RNA sequence: AUACUGCACAGCUGACGA
DNA sequence: ATCGTCAGCTGTGCAGTA
């Protein structure tokens, strides 16, 4: 009755064929699995004159000597090396005098004083991307740039989402950007709520968001990954698919979201997601038979390109159930290309039952509880590695349902899984708890839904991230 | 500015050597590799025995697992072929300013494929007149789940269908009295586990036309609408069976416990075989210092559903909380009390509230039968984390 | 919006009848 | 046409990581 199972913790590989299951070790003592050829990666800063001044003043802190928080949990709270000789990027991060550019004050007065809520964000973008656009337009293009948010339109714009708006017309440039509000780069001020109004907001330590804004800044000025998941010995060439679903902007419509995902020739990793929308079909989260087919078409089309044959199997996930249409038209096109091996699963979030044991602290991540032909995983809990179960009240477990066309068992579906959870480069976390393609998914249909008619889409990961 | 320090590191490396007296000797602008050759002395009478030292220097800061008794490093993999090609021994010197400490490693050249990850403990490696000659020498536990298993008499009649809309049956004064299991789902038949001439018609509006008979096959039918109208049947059954004793919240759809003419809790619990029973189950609060100023409530509750699974039918437990005012009249707001009360909480103060809610439902009409356990491989560590949660 | 987890509310879907 | 039963998805906001 209910045969159980505890899966091992999964390791990513780095560079230097090393391998580890901390992200935060494995880059401290072996680089990242890709090396950037160069040693300067160039930052440009748009926003108030303070925010421009600190913002350099903690880039030079954070490079000199920063160090972590307490002396319990060690491997949980590790001290950040700096960017000096031993940096865990093995490269350097300057920011030109030429890249930078400053709102003036003369005009957050004009954001600030209008009466009407989506004209103000309309031209606080404009003005941020005509900045943004002029400096790409010259010949002092960065990298990677910083758009430091002032408290003062924050509190005009935050109190039409405003990262999305900002994402979705940013679009066109050459690089990346990166939003930070003035509570990160800057100490001693802190920022007042929403409707919960006098309360304010905490966050991490210096020490946390250092290793996470500095992963983030590396992946997304060089372009190399810093991780991937070690592949095993044996398996078979493979494609993992992500499919979501979102709502309408202001209206009530459902659009559908996907991300692709699969391995390099050498040592490398490709995480895409596509360069169309999807459009509507009413308001219920379901695909149809001619959008599933498409999906699949442009999946095996991104393989061909890069390893000239087709992979011998396809992994797809969803939130949504597969009842009858959906895997007619994903199984209709397996069939007709190459494909001999196939896995459709629906994950969700929504189960009731919940697994007790004795004593005080919840039971293990990786247990794996088997319920006929559904899987209950837990990809969240207690970890001896961290030495305590980061929560507060109680995990909450995975339902794991496959499809009745599909060839592995329940268990190697959940190890692949398990193993598809670090894979995240936005978080240096090791408490994740959805897999990737899906996160993925998500984060692309959330800036997807502010996009108008007839734009441009951006196949890259850097803009969605 | 880091060559300064490297310069520095070489530099104390050389007197550390020149203090008990080995001559060292430098190297080039551009060496790579190997940054030294060290001789042997053995108190004047020097004898031409060389070895190569690689130093490495540091300023600050606290290496990969210090733990104030050892810590480790890892080589290159091209360091490693280098050394190993060598026609001398090869020494690896640590260096750091911060303390001044010197500790030193000999990369082994004498195996097969190589071995990384140097592990250099304090003490014994220290690099100091006390090892010297040996430098010189070379030359399952068990768990439970939420679920509850369920047993179901072995009759129940499916006829004598009413023809009378579902509202007015429960509108007319028959309804609204004795026992409600007056039960019709989309004006179907009124199937229910007590014959309609001793138990409906005698309180209920119906027909005295038929008998019924059914082995309970209607537990288990293909369709989904019929699954449900059981699950109707066996959530009514079972709000049936607590008469005066709980009542539903509709809004959370719970069973919350009633105030019994009294606004204490009954402390029922569970026996547990020798242990003992209580159980505050209905608590009052004040706030300001005073007694007068009733608070709120603290109602103990949970949430069922009935799910099919094995051709069995499970009941899943959600505990849960109801806050009222006063008593038995329900509260105008509880927004921030049942998170609150959720987030001051354990696992080990959640599968004891799923034990006493089993054994306060069977026992003191259908049975309830006890959850079923699972055997655990891995155990928790548990040791030296008794804090936190 | 440096991040992840936990919780609380509102809205919308299908299947079943007056 | 609104109201009951069944199960489920996406959107928004707050607290605390120990
Ligand atoms: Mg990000």
């Amino acid at each position: 009755t209910f045969e159980t199972r505890i899966f091992d913790e999964p390791e990513l590989e780095f560079g230097d064929h090393h391998h580890h299951q901390d992200p935060r070790l494995g880059l401290s003592e072996a680089g990242p699995l890709q090396t950037f050829l160069g040693d300067v990666i160039k930052i440009g800063v748009v926003g108030n004159s303070k925010t421009i001044e600190d913002t350099r003043k903690f880039i030079e802190t954070v490079s000199s000597g920063v160090e972590g928080k307490g002396e319990k949990h060690p491997n949980m709270h590790p001290p950040f090396p700096g960017l000096g000789n031993q940096s865990p990027y093995r490269c350097r991060f300057e920011i030109e005098d030429g890249a930078t550019a400053a709102l003036t004050k003369s005009k957050l007065d004009k954001i600030g004083k209008e009466p009407d809520h989506y004209r103000a964000v309309e031209m606080a973008v404009d003005e941020i991307i005509g900045e943004l656009q002029a400096m790409d337009d010259g010949g002092s293009r960065p990298d990677v740039a910083i758009i430091a948010l002032p408290v003062k339109l924050l509190e005009r714009v935050w109190n039409p989402n405003f990262r999305g708006m900002l994402k979705a017309k940013a679009m066109g440039l050459s690089f990346p950007i990166q939003i930070v509000w003035e509570d990160v780069i800057d100490d001693k001020v802190t920022i007042p709520q929403k409707v919960k109004e006098s309360s304010s907001r905490k966050i991490q330590d210096i020490a946390g968001r250092t290793w996470n804004l500095m992963t983030s800044l590396y992946y997304k000025g060089s372009g190399r990954i810093p991780w991937r998941r070690m592949p095993l010995e044996g398996e078979f060439s493979a494609c993992y698919v992500g499919i979501s679903f979102y709502r309408e902007a202001d209206g009530q419509q459902l659009f559908t979201s996907a991300a692709q995902m699969f391995d390099e020739r050498g040592r490398g990793f490709v995480l895409k997601g596509r360069r169309a929308r999807t459009e509507s079909r009413g308001r219920h989260p379901y695909m149809a038979r001619e959008d599933a087919k498409k999906i699949i078409e442009d999946v095996l089309a991104a393989y061909k390109l890069h390893h000239k044959t087709l992979p011998a199997r396809v992994f797809i996930l969803k939130t949504s159930r597969f009842k009858d249409e959906e895997a007619d038209g994903i199984i209709a096109a397996l069939d007709e290309a190459g494909t001999e091996l196939r896995d459709l699963v629906w994950v969700q979030e929504s189960y009731t039952a919940r697994i007790l044991r004795d004593g005080n602290y919840p039971v293990l991540r990786g247990t794996f509880v088997d319920l006929h032909g559904k899987g209950l995983l837990y990809t969240s809990g207690s970890m001896p590695y961290y030495g305590t179960y980061p929560g507060k009240y109680d995990p909450n477990p995975l339902l794991l349902c496959p499809h009745h066309t599909s060839e592995s068992t329940v268990a190697q579906l959940a190890e692949e899984i398990f193993s598809l959870t670090k894979v995240n480069w936005n978080s240096t976390q090791m408490n994740q708890r959805l897999p990737i393609p899906i996160r993925a998914a998500r984060k692309v249909g959330e800036v997807l839904k502010y996009v108008g008619e007839g734009e441009v889409i951006s196949a890259d990961y850097r803009k969605y991230i | 500015a880091n060559q300064i320090i490297g310069e520095i590191g070489e530099n104390e490396v050389r007197g550390r050597f020149l203090t008990l007296g080995w001559q060292f000797d430098g190297r080039s602008r551009l060496e790579a590799g190997i940054d030294g050759i060290a001789e042997v002395m053995n108190e004047g009478q020097p004898m031409a025995r060389m070895i190569a030292v690689q130093i490495k220097s540091t300023k600050e800061g606290k290496y990969t697992s210090e733990s104030d008794t050892s810590f480790t490093y890892l080589l290159r993999t091209q360091d490693l072929a280098y050394w190993r090609g060598s026609n001398l021994p090869v020494i690896v010197v640590f260096y750091r300013q911060s303390d001044h400490s010197f500790y030193w490693k000999e990369v082994s050249r004498d195996a097969g494929p190589g071995e990384r990850r140097l592990n250099i403990d304090k003490v014994a490696d220290l690099f100091n007149a006390s090892t010297v000659n040996k430098l010189a020498a070379l030359t399952g536990e068990d768990a439970l789940i939420n679920m509850l298993p369920l047993t179901l008499p072995n009759e129940m009649y499916i006829a004598s269908t009413t023809y009378e809309p579902r509202k007015a049956i429960a509108v007319i004064l028959n309804g609204d009295g004795p026992k409600r299991f007056d039960w019709v789902i989309n004006g179907g038949t009124f199937w229910s586990f007590h014959d309609p001439r001793t138990s409906a018609c005698s309180e209920i509006v119906d027909i005295d036309q038929v008998e019924a008979i059914n082995t309970k096959e209607l537990a288990l039918h293909d369709d989904i609408d019929e699954q449900n109208r059981f699950s109707h049947l066996l959530r009514q059954t079972l709000r049936y069976q607590t008469d005066s004793d709980l009542g539903w919240d509709k809004d959370h759809k719970a069973l919350y416990f009633r105030a019994i003419e009294r606004e204490v809790s009954r402390n029922f619990a569970y026996t547990s075989s020798k242990k003992k029973t209580d159980a505050n189950v209905v608590s009052v609060f004040k706030n300001s210092k005073d007694e007068t100023r009733v608070s709120f409530v603290r109602h103990h509750a949970f949430s069922p559903r009935f799910e099919l699974m094995a051709d069995q039918w499970y009941l899943i437990i959600t505990p849960t909380y109801y806050y009222t005012t006063n008593g038995y009249a329900p509260h105008q707001f509880a927004a921030p009390l049942l998170a609150g009360k959720k987030r001051l909480d354990k696992s080990a103060a959640l599968r004891g509230q799923v034990i006493m809610w089993h054994r306060f439902l069977t026992q003191s009409y259908l049975m309830f039968g006890e959850p079923p356990s699972i055997h655990l491989d891995v155990r928790v560590p548990e040791d030296g984390w008794v804090k936190e949660k």
